[PDB]
């Protein structure tokens, strides 16, 4: 509910992925496509968490394609609460 | 696109004579010690 | 996907039939009018029918030309030993050249010479009126190919059988009789 | 087209982008049940109850007469997998019919009955689930009308 | 093939063009539309268009 | 993986095939040092790491240790292949990164006469002897660094061959020759120019062999692992062998064919005792490794209704239906080979594969 | 594993191939557990990869074992400098396939590594080629 | 010539220009080699520039030696100017020139989609500098004056001295 | 699950196999 945040967020992602861009010698998109920051590093990415990219732009997308952001998988505050008194009730 | 050799290697000096870096890991060049 | 070579186009061609093999001659008609011109006429006038190759150096040119097979003989259409003729375009970066050979300035006579490889000590000195085709370049090759015996002379040196002249740049060559 | 739908849920924030990303794509109508069932599968297989998955199936109804109609039928295919589905899933479940319909999208529940005849000891927990939500919003009065009347 | 005026030193260091490219405009014009018509043209016929090589 | 120091600089050889690329907006291409890889923009770790990866001349080893065993695998086949000699050409020592000309690395001289193909691809199976004839042959051995833009192997050959022989600065002695790329980067090899009876087997297994086994390679890919520091979890390996399947999955799209379900028939007794065959439906079987892609053709009983014998026509029709179904198909998915189950299949495909001649047809030694 | 090859003699030469590709396989493996014991293994079966006049598996063992001369793990590295000393005794110095002039200044940085079983056998090993 | 003489004039001998003006060297360069050695921006401005002058001109040269064909040098014409900073280099050392680059970009979108408009297709041949030819020229109206007297004192302090005072 | 899922990922045997067979 704050489009401040939304904001902030979007901008300071790409304030770190171009310094990491700033850290070889490019800024060209061309040259660094999301797949080399979104990688889990097991695979040899940099693993970063990313929420700017939701939606106005708020970044690039190489294809259509997609990324997922960390509020969808993170279980809102008044659920978890109804969810633990219910839990607990039924675990007494 | 033409192409023009690089041929300036990157190797430490201090490293490729010595055998010690004194920057250490944080050494901006190759490390590669003793090749002609 | 460029790999450029520069060198003008030529113009005329000119068959060799030798103990060698066939050899095929594109010549510089543009650049060098007078050495082909001369050796145009030379090939049709049957001047250099049964002519040995007198001179090989292993791996720097193969020299021929002279009737008289001693190498310091032939003459040329003109006369008198004609002009030499230079370009910057065309020079001696490879085997496959064919080039009159020289005592000096202005020494050009009937004998020319095929280049074995790079001779860049040559430049600004002969003048290059031709160049060996791909196909037959083998064969130029195999004109090297001989047990050499005293100052440079193959023991059994191979000839010209015959000549052809495939096309002729020039419109007014009459052949001496 | 099962793929894409994951894919463009998992994507979007709140309930009303996913929507908005699934219709702009313009995927053929008729699998508009299959697609629906897979919203309801998709979150409902996922772990916990998550208020989006199931709002998600509700708009996807009001937009087009059909899919509305996809969801009621996707709810009657209950039936077969009513004891079938292991224990934790109903949880979600029951809460998630609950919000359709509190909200409107009650009547269609008369196809479900209670005998020991058959009722599935799944289909017990889910119902009873299914009441102890949806009473939760209306707080048992309203639900005193809307039974009276049902 | 156009010639142009030229000013070179004594000493063969350098050339100058020494013109300007004038022109009358609706000529001008003319000419460069007739260019579009048969650059187009030439384009649409040749069956493989080969381009120059750099340098 | 390795459970303001390398880090970073091996986070760069990971991608560096992304990072640097053949298509950029603004590049000038550059050659490193002793090397044939082309660096775009300056890349200054990019760099480094690559110059740790080829040191002491490791290029100028590979290029050398993969002719020598070339020229030790035509000295085994001397006999078979009448060639009147071998010879490598001591080489010339800058030849391996100088892309701009190449000479000739072996000369293959025959003992009488060789009738030579038009160029065609490695990977090419029909060709026609027929073109031309000669003595002389020559190989030559390209080296590239791949990237991401372009990996593809075979245009590249084809290109580098048609340029080297067509120009006048490379030297060969006999324009019937090949040229043979292996890209390091992806690991690939390919190779197009002229052919001679004898010469595609040799060299196929020739190089399916080096890929494999040259020493030079292992302290590259060696080198490779040590500085992206990546460690493979599982001992003994997977089952590899020297098994022609982990190769043949590789980029060529390439199929499975079994035919043995197609003529299928079931046997009752009539009054007079005597057991009569009727036939069943068929199916063709057809399969991709890399996609699972199953191909299963129905093959319906009115297909067996009034034709002689059906064995036979199971087997001609069942070639008939695949090359009626890559007929279908678009070209990027057309398989590279097509490799046989029972080789009783091999001659009728050969036939209906001739409309597309350069699909590889392979027996199984191996029974799936 | 050392003596039934050094009593089965020659014998085990058809072996030696899917030996040296598990001892490489396993060279790799992950790290701190196996390399210090694969490289262990080329150290007491040189001799037996030596008379047998397999010079390949040479060639393999000398610059594949000279490239983990830059591996961190002290434990590990300690073996492979004693399979380095192990393959010095069997095939002579001017035929090394590291030549001398490569390695022993490649070694001499060493030195400072502090933790023991390195320390060891790097000063065996500058012992035997420094003799 | 110039070029080379500047190079020579400074004793520069394992530099080496080639004739598409890029300037290369001969060897691995000693540290003093490389400190001794830098051009600035001036010199490779120069350079550049004229390295598109090259391209022209050359161009041209093929036109006139029949290697070419009228409609193929106006195309190369065309690509020329609109490809300069992939052909040369220019950017490097002056950045602003980024601006030219993309009027030269827009310029052709603009032209190409207008003129392959109907049956004509995608393909490689149009031929239409004029505008390209234009910006290019713009730039160099401006540039001029400061090579001038960026290359003027780059030649005084050669021939005068580097003032000692830096006072 | 290639290191989650064992600490080898190939045993052989048919100890078990002729064991359990019968
Ligand atoms: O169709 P073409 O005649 O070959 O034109 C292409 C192409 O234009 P289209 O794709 O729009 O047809 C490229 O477009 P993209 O591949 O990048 O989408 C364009 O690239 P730009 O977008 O950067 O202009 C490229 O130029 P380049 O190859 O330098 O990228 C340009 O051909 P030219 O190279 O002939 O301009
Ligand atoms: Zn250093």
């Amino acid at each position: 509910n704050t489009q401040e945040l939304l904001d902030l967020l979007v901008k300071c992602e790409n304030k770190i992925q171009t310094r990491i861009k700033i850290g070889l010698n490019s800024k060209m998109p061309s040259r660094f496509p999301p797949v080399v920051f979104y990688t889990p590093k097991e695979l040899g990415g940099l693993g970063m968490l990313s929420m700017g990219h939701v939606l106005r732009s708020g970044m690039s997308h190489e294809e259509d394609q997609l990324i997922p952001n960390l509020y969808r998988y993170i279980q809102p505050w008044e659920s978890e609460f109804i969810d633990s008194q219910r839990v607990w009730a039924e675990y007494a | 696109a033409t192409v023009r050799w690089d041929y300036q290697p990157d190797i430490c000096k201090d490293y490729k004579e010595t055998g010690f870096c004194g920057f250490g890991d944080s050494c901006k060049f190759l490390h590669d010690r003793s090749d002609y | 996907s460029n790999i450029y070579i520069q060198e003008p186009p030529t113009n005329g061609k000119v068959l060799l039939k030798t103990t060698a093999g066939d050899i095929d001659i594109e010549l510089w008609s543009k650049e060098a009018p007078k050495a082909c011109r001369n050796f145009i006429q030379l090939c049709l006038e049957a001047y250099y029918d049964n002519t040995i190759f007198h001179r090989v150096v292993p791996g720097f040119i193969v020299q021929g030309g002279d009737p008289t097979g001693t190498g310091s003989g032939g003459e040329s259409i003109y006369g008198a030993p004609f002009k030499d003729e230079f370009h910057s375009r065309l020079r001696f970066n490879r085997r496959g050249l064919v080039a009159m050979a020289n005592a000096g300035s202005h020494d050009n006579g009937s004998q020319f010479f095929f280049t074995l490889g790079r001779a860049d000590e040559l430049n600004n000195k002969h003048t290059i009126f031709g160049k060996v085709t791909g196909d037959t370049v083998y064969n130029m090759l195999r004109l090297s190919e001989v047990d050499i015996d005293d100052d440079e002379r193959p023991h059994n040196p191979h000839k010209i059988k015959s000549c052809e002249v495939l096309f002729n740049p020039f419109d007014d060559i009459i052949p001496r009789e | 087209f099962r793929r894409t739908i994951y894919l463009a849920i998992q994507s979007s924030l709140d309930f009303e982008e996913c929507a908005h990303k699934l219709l702009k794509m313009e995927f053929p109508e008729s699998q508009t049940k299959e697609l629906c069932n897979m919203i309801l599968d998709c979150c409902a297989q996922q772990r916990t109850y998550e208020k989006f998955f199931g709002l998600l199936a509700g708009r996807f109804c009001m937009l087009k007469k059909e899919y509305m109609e996809s969801f009621e039928g996707i709810f009657k295919e209950q039936y077969d997998t009513i004891h079938r589905l292991e224990t934790n899933k109903l949880r979600n479940v029951a809460k998630m019919f609950a919000h359709l319909l509190y909200t409107d999208s009650w009547s269609v529940l008369e196809c479900i009955k209670l005998s020991e005849e058959t009722t599935t000891s799944s289909s017990r927990i889910f119902v009873k689930i299914f009441f102890q939500e949806l009473c939760e919003y209306m707080g048992l009065p309203k639900l005193n009308a809307r039974l009276k009347d049902e | 093939i156009r010639d142009v005026p030229v000013l070179y030193h004594i000493t063969g260091a350098i050339s100058f063009v020494n013109e300007i490219p004038w022109v009358i405009e609706p000529v001008y014009i003319s000419q460069w539309g007739s260019m579009w018509i048969m650059m187009r043209r030439e384009k649409r016929d040749r069956r493989h268009f080969k381009r120059m090589r750099f340098p | 993986w390795e459970k303001n120091q390398i880090p970073n600089r091996r986070f760069t050889l990971w991608w560096s095939p992304t990072i640097n690329r053949a298509n950029v907006y603004v590049g000038f291409q550059v050659q490193l040092d002793l090397t044939g890889i082309f660096m775009h923009g300056k890349i200054p770790t990019l760099k480094i790491s690559l110059i740790q990866i080829f040191r002491a001349h490791l290029w100028q080893k590979i290029h050398e240790s993969i002719v020598m065993d070339l020229c030790q695998v035509f000295d085994q086949e001397l006999d078979a292949l009448e060639i009147e000699t071998v010879q490598k050409e001591t080489i010339h020592p800058r030849k391996s990164y100088k892309m701009n000309s190449s000479c000739a690395d072996i000369l293959l001289f025959a003992s009488y006469k060789w009738n030579v193909s038009r160029p065609s691809l490695l990977a090419d199976s029909k060709d026609v002897m027929d073109s031309t004839t000669t003595q002389k042959y020559w190989i030559d051995i390209q080296l590239r660094w791949g990237d991401y833009d372009s990996h593809d192997i075979e245009r590249y050959a084809r290109a580098k061959f048609l340029d080297y022989t067509t120009d006048n600065m490379s030297i060969y002695p006999s324009p019937t020759g090949v040229l043979i790329a292996i890209d390091l980067a992806y690991n690939l090899h390919s190779a197009y120019g002229n052919w001679f009876p004898g010469s595609k087997p040799l060299i196929q297994q020739a190089m399916a062999k080096i890929m494999k086994a040259n020493p030079a390679l292992y302290v590259l890919r060696e080198r490779i692992r040590k500085g992206l520091q990546l460690y493979s979890s599982e001992p003994t390996e997977p089952y590899l062998s020297s098994q022609n399947y982990g190769e043949l999955f590789s980029n060529q799209i390439i199929w499975f064919v079994d035919d043995t379900n197609v003529y299928r028939v079931t046997i009752h007794k009539t009054f007079e005792g005597n057991l009569t065959t009727k036939p069943i439906n068929g199916a063709i079987f057809i399969f991709n490794p890399r996609t699972g892609q199953l191909f299963l053709k129905i093959i319906h009983t009115s297909v067996w209704a009034g034709q002689k014998r059906l064995g036979q026509l199971a087997k001609w029709k069942t070639a008939e239906e695949v090359a009626a179904l890559i007929r279908s198909l678009p070209v990027e998915e057309q398989p590279k080979q097509i490799i046989v189950t029972r080789k009783g299949m091999l001659d009728p495909l050969e036939v209906h594969l001739l409309d597309f001649p350069n699909i590889v047809i392979k027996g199984s030694e191996l029974q799936l | 594993f050392g003596t039934v090859v050094n009593a089965l003699g020659k014998r085990v030469k058809p072996y030696l191939p899917q030996i040296c590709g598990t001892v490489l396989w396993r060279l790799n493996n992950k790290s701190a557990k196996v390399r210090q014991q694969a490289a262990d293994l080329i150290s007491r079966t040189a001799v037996v990869m030596k008379t047998c006049q397999e010079e390949k598996l040479m060639g393999h063992l000398g610059v594949v074992l000279y490239e983990y001369l830059g591996e961190e793990y002290p434990e590990v590295l300690g073996s492979i400098l004693g399979a380095l000393k192990a393959i010095v005794n069997v095939i002579g110095m001017h035929k090394m396939t590291p030549p001398i002039k490569d390695l022993l200044p490649r070694l001499t940085p060493i030195l400072k590594n502090r933790h023991e079983k390195v320390q060891e056998n790097c000063i065996d090993l500058v012992g035997r080629i420094a003799d | 010539n110039m070029l080379n003489l500047l190079i020579h004039r400074k004793n520069l001998n394992y530099l080496h220009l080639d004739y598409n003006f890029n300037l290369k060297p001969v060897k691995t360069l000693t540290t003093k080699e490389r400190k001794k050695s830098r051009f600035g921006n001036a010199f490779h401005l120069c350079r550049e520039v004229l390295r598109l002058t090259k391209l022209v001109v050359d161009s041209h040269v093929q036109y006139r030696l029949g290697n070419v064909d009228a409609f193929q040098l106006a195309d190369g014409l065309q690509y020329i100017f609109a490809h300069v900073g992939q052909l040369t280099g220019m950017y490097r050392y002056k950045y602003k020139l980024m601006r030219q680059i993309r009027m030269c970009k827009d310029l052709k979108h603009l032209i190409y989609y207008r003129f392959n408009t109907g049956p004509v297709g995608k393909g490689p041949g149009c031929g239409f500098w004029a505008a390209g030819w234009r910006v290019w020229l713009f730039f160099m109206r401006g540039i001029t004056p400061l090579l001038e007297r960026w290359l003027g004192n780059l030649l005084a302090r050669q021939f005068e001295g580097r003032h000692s005072k830096g006072v | 699950g290639g290191k989650d899922m064992a600490q080898s990922i190939y045993r052989p045997s048919k100890n078990l196999d002729k064991d359990m067979y019968g």
